[PDB]
């Protein structure tokens, strides 16, 4: 069905990053409209700006000249229920650091009742050169390799011990 | 030998007996009565014959009567008492009464007149004819009755017309019918009602069903202790349910806004109808009921616009509920009997939280499979002592006779034959008798062949190909007619079975769609050879043969409840069909006609009562159909369950008896097989001959160590913790892993090191053992097969093609990780063991089922070959009127001006033999098969549209599988096993360490009497003891935790607080009195109490019970939680759990668990095992199929507890087909191929059918086997307990 | 749907006629949607007259040839919708059908009955 997950936070300059911001309903078979907006707020400023408005399949980028012809839609497609609010950054920069909104309006339709309700998505990105490897998989690596190094030193003790255990028996017997 | 019973002689035996009395044994069974001509005197002279005769019975010499003949064995002892005080034995009138009455002629005349009256009452909206009928039908009941009080007298004295309890239903019968005849009271309904007494008659009639009848009720009367205890159990268990749920299937969602500011008590006033509900609370599309709710997160949510309320009536009509202890109780009882309990699962589930499965856990486990289970087992005994009564005394009988006809016997001392000899051993030689079976199976093959969407080449081909079968056949039979005697060609059934096969074939050919099927007859030849089909055959016409006064009976039975429910509700769904359908239309399932009361009837036999006994008491009141349904299922039932053991008993021992030996008679098939092996082997040696004519300790020093350390404890349990954890991570893998980022990395470095391990383990196995050993071990084999899975996908994943297909399929099949574990486990192992060594025991059975099922869906494929193909309007389902769219032309000319509009087709349909296997089996285990019987019974014709209840006696096809291949089978399946368990020369569930604490229990309940206490004599203390040692206290303790039950009962939903008041301190009573026993025992029974485990019982009851109270009252006042209080508020069912004691009748029963869970706990971890695979692999495949039919926001394959849920619904096949209906879809328009999941890359939204149907098929299997053998431990257990 | 009604009914000139017109249903009368005509005619073929409904509540047309004598006294919850006719007279002599729709019941219950005035 769907699955709720967070976006990440190290873009890298000169490559693209993928911003994920999903939201869906709590009953998927429900009918919905559903249009996003999008404001971001850089490291060195205090208040967000408005980026960009994406309403019945037509993207509306604002007058900005950090997003300027470098941000598509990368979001559910064909459909007015939009469950996948992503977008996307085809050249990072370091004007693309700071904490992005994204706000999603959803008009929910039932039997002679129409719902509006609204939900906010904070994201924030840090922007790198190089792509540092994340701890856990760091440790989990180092951990592994640790691990197989153990069982083996014990293995081969154990093998050598036994070696030693049933050649002096033989030789007593 | 008899004199005529002359004045003189009643005379003088009158005075005698005078005289005897004013001076002041037992009947012999032999010649009661109506039981037979005695062979002392052999006949009787032919001079005198229903004239009044002296009794020939000492016992009776010294009463008043007189014996009558009527030309034949049965004689009828008269009271020689004048008949009503005015008419006298030697008068004419009663002689000639005695006569009429003794004629056979005359019982005839009744078989003829209730027949013709059962006929009659079958009738629904009778014409104005049928009154002139039913007047001449009392008449003919008069001058019977008449006829019998004329002979005997209404209330003289003993043989008199009433003193046989079985002719008061006539007298009843002819009173209501003359009282009703002119006088008026009452309504029309009641008034028919009566009437279905006179098929009672039949029973009174017709010789044999009065002795069956009479056993049925011993049986029930001897059937009251396994009663009271599962009534007591359900008890129990629906005060557990109402404590627990209370309410919880009130819960709907409610509007946000409810505007014009109107409270939720303001708007639930003016609430009347359904589509007022569905404005303010949250409906699915097309649902009856409001969508269920809840409050944890476990539970269900609805959506934003709508919050979580506890307002309205209950699902089902109001019906299923746990809020009345009633309701309770009647949901719990339809949970015991498993009937649409997936629907109560899912909604109490839904309603309360996933963490209550485990309440339909227990509940499953305790009622559904070990009370039921020991109702049969006690039904059962009854047949096996009774059986064994009647053997020994027929035998005894037997050897009697044989003592007195040696006693006797001691006392007494050319034009054609020349030219139709050829033929004479042409067709008698193996040769022509084996072609024949080879060509039967051909043809067999041949007809399993047909499909609906058939090219007109192939169907020719078919129709010359079985036109040159019936040739062949009709020339073998002429062949036995023209060459051989046409006199003695019908002195074998076989022979007059072919015949009628090829005339059928012949009128068939030289002529409907049934005709074809007859020839599907033929596979019963192989019978003659296959020792199987043979037993088959004899449990049928055992059926239909000696035990056919049993299968009578319940024709009878099923008969009469058919015309009861349509007499009391046939109007009622007329009239008030609109609380029932939207439409306004007659249901499905209704009493209105006779052919559909009967259908409800099967229905309930088979087992499916609730949703027709719902609609039932919406039309037609509550009590009424209660009872009625309670009848019905259990007479119903009860008689089935007595023909079902009866048959299997008679088939498994009074059948095969090894009388004579294995084919005495040279059968032509092994004739054949001796000429071919000799042929064989000649033409071997002849073409062998021909050819030959024409022509360093080191390595010991280290094997020694790898072997024993692939040795020690250490090594195995952390191999096994290995496994555990290996198996473990796999349950991690639902589609929300995504979102979790660190574990998802822990476990993708964590699989390698499991990988090195166990490689690491099979290199030292090779080196400990060597390949001789290793290669020759199934174990072995397994674990090097997974061993291998798992390095290949490692080598894939380190050189790259991670996204090849094949690769991906391979990694799917790291699901059989869990399987390392059924190696280590002795009691996973001894139960594998021991079940793998049944499949050749069962094979034979297995095929025969196979064959008679391929007989079964050859004739549904020529029924309904490619018939289930509709008109649909996709927005709402509704298949279009035959009006409009007659069919597949006008469907589609439909599509072009039309929008959503779809010519469907049934997933399970009869479109060919696979398909109808599949649809067979659905119908075999009554899941999904009301779908195919809807869409069979409207069939029509190919490319037509279906039309309502076209074909409406289709529905026989049905139950005539039904009551052949699903009971004859399962009879034939039984009774294989149990001369399995009698070859044997002597547990094989347990395991060596189990053996042994099972020889120390044993003792346990063979305990000798406990030595009594001493008497003290002590100031007060000894008259404590005075009190409680007498009957008198503990039955007033028993009396007392009774009312505590009554008071407990009393609890509803929405009582007030007064109520609630007056039970906590009533309570509160009860604890303090429940409080001083148990002092006043201590204080009396000194260092004597805690030495009966039921003293420590009551001790810790009633230190439980202050505790729970306490805890109760602290949670109500500080730290709310709903939940945890009704938990603690649930030791208060220790009191009336501990009335089990003084009953023994429970105590037994506990015993006989406690002494089967060992082998239940060791099948139970395999079943653990093999739900755990298949979880895994549901969640690998089935984890993003469209959620429709039984798939759900709530029960899918997203998650390892969706998944185990999903299987333990399934587990009992309950609504199997549900969840395969959603995989079944393949490809558009039910598809979309290109479906995007937000948060993965799984494109793609619909399941492989191949992959659903063999998921889906071989879990039931196998479930069932595993419940037979865990059945069968707790048999074999209750065996050598009792 | 079964209506009971007299076959005839024989009252006295200036007295009070009570017409009994009864039904029978399962589903629970409702008054929103519950409807009942009661009409009258001089004869089987005449035409028939519309004085006495029921759409919402009682509805009394006051036709002029009954003036006020005739009101309701049933009650639809009773399954009795029976009316009163008060100083009956000579004219009124005729046939009265009760014409009765119950919701969702679709069947039309039809209840005639042949008042005659008496001397
Ligand atoms: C051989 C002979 C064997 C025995 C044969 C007879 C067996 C059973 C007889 C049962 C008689 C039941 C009489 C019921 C009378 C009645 O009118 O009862 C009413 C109550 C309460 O209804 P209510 O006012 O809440 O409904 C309000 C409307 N609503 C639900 C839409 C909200 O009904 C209730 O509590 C429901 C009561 C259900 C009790 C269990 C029924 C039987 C099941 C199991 C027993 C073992 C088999
Ligand atoms: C006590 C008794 C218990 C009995 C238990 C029975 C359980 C149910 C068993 C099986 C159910 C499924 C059977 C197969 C369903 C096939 C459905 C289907 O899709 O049908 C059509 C397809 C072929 O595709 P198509 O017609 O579109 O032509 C495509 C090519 N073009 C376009 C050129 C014409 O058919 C195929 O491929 C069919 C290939 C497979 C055929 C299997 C037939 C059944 C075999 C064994 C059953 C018994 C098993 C016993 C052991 C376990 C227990
Ligand atoms: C939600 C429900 C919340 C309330 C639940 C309340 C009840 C649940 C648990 C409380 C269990 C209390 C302890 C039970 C065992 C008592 C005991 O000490 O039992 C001893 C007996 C074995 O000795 P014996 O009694 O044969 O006497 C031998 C000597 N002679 C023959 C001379 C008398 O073992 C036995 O019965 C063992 C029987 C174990 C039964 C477990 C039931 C679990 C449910
Ligand atoms: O049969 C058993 C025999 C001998 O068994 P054993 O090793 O002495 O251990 C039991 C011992 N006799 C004891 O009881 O006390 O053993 C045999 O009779 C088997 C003889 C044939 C097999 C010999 C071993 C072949 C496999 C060796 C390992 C090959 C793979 C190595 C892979 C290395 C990495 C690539
Ligand atoms: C779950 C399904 C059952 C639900 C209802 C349970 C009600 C009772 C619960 C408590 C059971 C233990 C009470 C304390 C021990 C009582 C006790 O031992 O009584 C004595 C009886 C055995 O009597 P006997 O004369 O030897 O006859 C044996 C046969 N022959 O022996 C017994 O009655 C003891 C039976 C214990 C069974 C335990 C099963 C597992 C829990
Ligand atoms: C009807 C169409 C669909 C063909 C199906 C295949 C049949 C030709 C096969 C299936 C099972 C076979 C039978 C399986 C077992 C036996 C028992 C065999 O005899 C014994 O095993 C005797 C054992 C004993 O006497 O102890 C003789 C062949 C026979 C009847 C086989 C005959 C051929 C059968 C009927
Ligand atoms: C033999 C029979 C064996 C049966 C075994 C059944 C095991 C059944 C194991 O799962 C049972 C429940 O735990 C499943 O539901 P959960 O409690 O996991 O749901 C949690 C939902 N939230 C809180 C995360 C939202
Ligand atoms: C070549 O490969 C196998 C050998 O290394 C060992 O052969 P085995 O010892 O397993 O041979 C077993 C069979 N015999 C030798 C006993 C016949
Ligand atoms: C989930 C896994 C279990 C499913 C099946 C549970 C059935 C229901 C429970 O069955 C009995 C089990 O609790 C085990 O009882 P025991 O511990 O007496 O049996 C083993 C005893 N030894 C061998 C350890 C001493
Ligand atoms: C001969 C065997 C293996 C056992 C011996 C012990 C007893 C009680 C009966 C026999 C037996 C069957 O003959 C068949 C089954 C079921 C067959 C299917 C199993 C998956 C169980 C089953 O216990
Ligand atoms: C970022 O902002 C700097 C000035 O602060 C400007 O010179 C530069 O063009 C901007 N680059 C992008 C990619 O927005
Ligand atoms: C993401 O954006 C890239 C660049 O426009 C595009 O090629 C790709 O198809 C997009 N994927 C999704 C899921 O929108
Ligand atoms: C980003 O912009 C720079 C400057 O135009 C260009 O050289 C570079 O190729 C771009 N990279 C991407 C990935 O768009």
């Amino acid at each position: 069905g769907c699955v709720e997950v967070d976006s990440e936070t190290e873009a890298v300059y000169g490559m693209t990053f993928k911003i994920l911001c999903i939201s869906c309903k709590r009953r998927s078979e429900t009918n919905a409209e559903t249009f996003t907006e999008w404001t971001f707020r850089q490291k060195g400023t205090e208040e967000f700006v408005k980026i960009l408005r994406y309403e019945n399949e037509v993207l509306q980028l604002e007058e900005d000249e950090r997003f300027e012809g470098r941000v598509v839609w990368n979001g559910s497609r064909g459909t007015k229920d939009l469950q996948d609010l992503s977008i996307f950054i085809t050249n990072v920069t370091y004007n693309h650091s700071g904490d992005y909104e994204c706000h999603v309006y959803r008009l929910l339709f039932f039997e002679n009742y129409e719902h509006n309700t609204s939900v906010v998505k904070k994201i924030h990105i840090e922007v790198v050169d190089k792509a540092n490897r994340d701890m856990a998989s760091i440790v989990s690596e180092i951990m592994m390799y640790v691990l197989i190094v153990v069982l083996t030193i014990w293995l081969v003790a154990e093998m050598i011990y036994c070696y030693k255990k049933i050649a002096a028996a033989t030789e007593t017997a | 030998s008899f004199v005529h019973f002359t004045k003189q002689s009643l005379a003088l035996i009158e005075q005698r007996i005078a005289e005897r009395k004013s001076k002041e044994p037992k009947p012999s069974s032999d010649l009661e009565a109506g039981k037979q001509l005695p062979f002392i005197y052999g006949d009787i002279p032919p001079g005198m014959v229903s004239e009044p005769l002296e009794d020939l019975d000492p016992y009776y010499a010294d009463k008043k009567t007189f014996i009558v003949l009527n030309k034949g064995k049965t004689i009828f002892r008269f009271n020689a008492t004048p008949a009503l005080y005015m008419l006298s034995p030697f008068s004419p009138l009663r002689r000639i009464s005695i006569k009429i009455l003794v004629h056979s002629l005359f019982s005839m005349l009744i078989m003829c007149t209730i027949l013709t009256n059962c006929i009659f009452m079958t009738m629904n909206n009778p014409p104005d004819w049928t009154k002139n009928v039913e007047y001449t039908f009392t008449g003919i009941y008069t001058f019977e009755s008449l006829v019998k009080i004329l002979a005997r007298g209404f209330c003289v004295g003993e043989f008199t017309f009433l003193r046989d309890p079985w002719n008061w239903l006539d007298f009843v019968v002819i009173v209501f019918a003359y009282l009703t005849e002119f006088v008026n009271l009452g309504n029309v309904s009641a008034l028919r009602t009566f009437r279905v007494l006179r098929a009672l008659k039949t029973i009174s009639v017709i010789p044999g069903l009065k002795t069956i009848v009479g056993a049925l009720i011993q049986s029930v009367k001897k059937l009251s202790d396994v009663m009271i205890l599962t009534v007591f159990c359900l008890s129990v268990f629906a005060l557990i349910g109402l404590q627990l749920f209370m309410g919880n299937l009130k819960h709907k969602c409610f509007r946000n806004s409810l505007e014009n500011n109107e409270t939720l008590e303001s708007i639930m006033n003016t609430l009347e109808s359904e589509e007022d509900f569905r404005k303010y609370f949250y409906y699915l599309e097309g649902s009856k009921d409001a969508l269920l709710c809840g409050f944890s997160t476990d539970s269900g949510q609805c959506p934003e616009g709508y919050t979580c309320v506890k307002i309205g009536r209950n699902p089902d009509y109001g019906y299923t509920s746990f809020d009345t202890f009633s309701w309770a109780f009647l949901a719990l009882f339809r949970l015991m009997t498993q009937d649409y309990w997936e629907n109560l699962y899912q909604q109490t589930l839904r309603a309360a939280g996933k963490t209550y499965m485990i309440f339909f856990v227990v509940v499953i486990f305790l009622g559904s499979f070990y009370l039921i289970n020991l109702i049969l087992a006690v039904v059962a005994m009854a047949y096996e002592e009774q059986n064994q009564a009647n053997i020994e005394e027929a035998k005894q009988k037997e050897l009697e006779f044989q003592q007195m006809l040696d006693r006797l016997k001691k006392e007494q001392e050319p034009y054609w034959i020349k030219f139709k000899k050829c033929i004479y051993f042409i067709v008698m030689d193996p040769f022509v008798d084996l072609a024949i079976t080879i060509c039967i199976v051909l043809n067999t093959l041949f007809m399993a062949m047909e499909h609906h969407p058939m090219t007109e080449e192939f169907k020719n081909v078919l129709a010359i190909g079985n036109l040159v079968f019936t040739g062949i056949f009709a020339a073998e039979m002429v062949l036995k007619l023209i060459a051989m005697d046409p006199y003695e060609y019908f002195q074998v059934g076989w022979n007059i079975f072919d015949s009628l096969i090829v005339t059928l074939s012949l009128v068939e050919l030289f002529l409907l769609s049934v005709l074809r099927s007859f020839r599907l007859l033929r596979v019963f030849k192989l019978a003659k050879s296959w020792p199987t089909l043979n037993m088959l055959i004899k449990i049928i016409g055992n059926s239909v043969g000696a035990l056919g006064n049993l299968t009578l009976v319940l024709a009878i039975i099923v008969f009469i409840f058919a015309v009861v429910g349509m007499q009391l509700f046939g109007k009622s769904y007329k009239e008030c069909v609109c609380k029932i359908n939207d439409d306004c239309t007659l249901p499905r399932w209704h009493m209105n006609d006779f052919f559909h009361s009967f259908l409800i009837v099967f229905r309930v036999l088979c087992g499916e009562w609730i949703e027709t006994m719902w609609d039932c008491m919406e039309v037609a009141g509550q009590a009424m159909c209660l009872i009625v349904y309670m009848m019905v299922m259990v007479i119903g039932n009860l008689v089935v369950l007595n023909l079902f053991l009866a048959l299997l008993l008679s088939s498994f021992s009074s059948d095969n008896l090894t009388a004579i030996e294995e084919d005495p008679d040279a059968n032509n098939l092994q004739i054949a097989v001796t000429r071919i092996k000799k042929g064989i082997n000649y033409v071997k040696q002849t073409l062998r001959e021909f050819i030959l004519k024409a022509f360093g300790k080191i390595w010991w020093n280290i094997r020694k160590t790898c072997y024993k350390i692939v040795e020690h404890s250490w090594f195995e349990s952390f191999i096994v913790l290995m496994i555990l954890l290996s198996s473990g991570a796999l349950a991690f893998e639902d589609i929300y892993i995504e979102r979790k980022k660190t574990i998802k990395i822990i476990l993708e470095y964590a699989d390698k090191i499991f990988t090195y391990i166990f490689i690491l383990e099979m290199l030292l196995k090779w080196i400990a053992y060597g390949y001789k050993t290793y290669f020759t071990n199934a174990w072995c084999w397994l674990d090097f097969l997974i061993v291998d899975v798992s390095l290949v996908t490692l080598v894939a994943n380190t050189l790259g093609y991670s996204d090849l297909g094949p690769i991906k399929s391979l990694r799917t099949l790291r699901a059989l990780r869990p399987l390392r574990a059924l190696s280590r486990f002795e009691g996973m192992r001894v139960v594998v063991n021991a079940l793998i060594g049944a499949i050749p025991s069962i094979m034979n059975v297995l095929l025969v089922c196979l064959i008679f099922w391929l007989i079964f869906s050859i004739m549904g494929v020529n029924l309904f070959a490619g018939k289930f193909y509709e008109c649909i309007n996709t927005t709402d389902g509704s298949r279009f009127p035959a009006s409009q769219v007659p069919n597949r032309s006008e469907c589609f000319a439909l599509m072009n001006v039309s929008q959503n509009v779809r010519w469907k087709n049934l997933k399970v349909n009869f479109d060919n033999v696979g398909l109808g296997y599949l649809s067979l089996l659905q119908v075999a285990t009554f899941k999904g098969w009301t779908i195919i019987m809807y869409a069979a019974v409207d069939s029509v014709n190919v490319d037509k549209q279906p039309k309502y209840e076209y074909s409406l006696y289709m529905y026989i096809y049905f139950v005539v599988f039904i009551i052949f291949g699903s009971f004859f089978t399962l009879n034939l399946f039984i009774g294989v096993i149990i001369d399995n368990f009698n070859q044997q020369k002597k547990d094989i569930f347990m395991t060596e360490e189990q053996k042994k604490y099972y020889n120390a229990m044993k003792k346990l309940g063979s305990k000798k009497p406990q030595k009594p206490i001493p008497r003290p004599g002590n100031k007060i203390q000894g008259c404590i003891f005075d009190l409680v040692t007498n009957q008198a206290f503990d039955i007033s303790i028993m009396v007392l935790i009774c009312l505590n039950m009554v008071t407990m009962m009393v609890e509803k939903e929405g009582q007030s607080q007064h109520m609630t008041e007056v039970l906590y301190w009533i309570n509160v009573v009860f604890i303090i009195l429940f409080t001083g026993e148990c002092v006043l025992k201590l204080i009396s029974l000194r260092h004597y109490y805690f030495t009966v485990g039921w003293n420590i019982f009551d001790f810790v009851v009633v230190i439980i019970s202050i505790v729970g109270m306490f805890l109760a009252d602290l949670i109500e006042t500080y730290f709310v939680s709903p939940t945890l209080f009704r938990v603690i508020r649930l030791a208060r069912i220790g009191r009336i759990l501990r009335l089990v004691k003084g009953a023994k009748g429970i105590r037994t029963l506990l015993f006989a668990l406690m002494m089967s869970l060992p082998a239940l706990f060791n099948i139970g971890l395999l079943l653990f095992l093999v739900m755990f695979i298949y979880a895994i692999f549901g969640m690998s495949n089935f984890a993003y199929v469209k959620k429709e039919d039984g798939i759900n926001d709530m029960f899918n394959f997203e998650t390892f507890g969706n998944s185990m849920i999903c299987l333990f619904q399934i587990t009992t096949s309950a609504g199997w087909d549900g969840l395969l209906a959603p995989i079944l879809n393949s490809k558009p328009p039910d598809c979309d191929p290109k479906k995007v999941h937000p948060g993965s890359s799984v494109e793609g939204d619909c399941g492989n059918p191949s992959v659903g149907i063999f998921y889906f098929v071989s879990y039931i299997i196998i479930s069932f086997l595993v419940v037979v053998n865990m059945y069968i431990a707790v048999i074999l257990e209750n065996f050598s307990v009792a | 749907m079964e209506v009971t009604v007299p076959a005839t009914l024989n009252v006295l000139n200036g007295s009070d006629a009570r017409l009994p017109c009864t039904f029978n249903s399962c589903y629970t009368v409702n008054h929103k949607q519950f409807s009942l005509n009661w009409t009258y005619q001089e004869c089987n073929n005449c035409s028939e007259e519309m004085f006495l409904q029921f759409r919402m509540k009682i509805i009394n047309l006051k036709l002029e040839r009954f003036q006020d004598r005739v009101e309701f006294s049933g009650n639809p919850s009773k399954y009795d919708v029976s009316v009163m006719l008060r100083n009956v007279q000579p004219e009124d002599e005729g046939i009265y059908n009760c014409y009765i729709m119950n919701p969702p019941d679709r069947h039309r219950g039809h209840g005639k009955i042949h008042l005659q005035v008496l001397m």
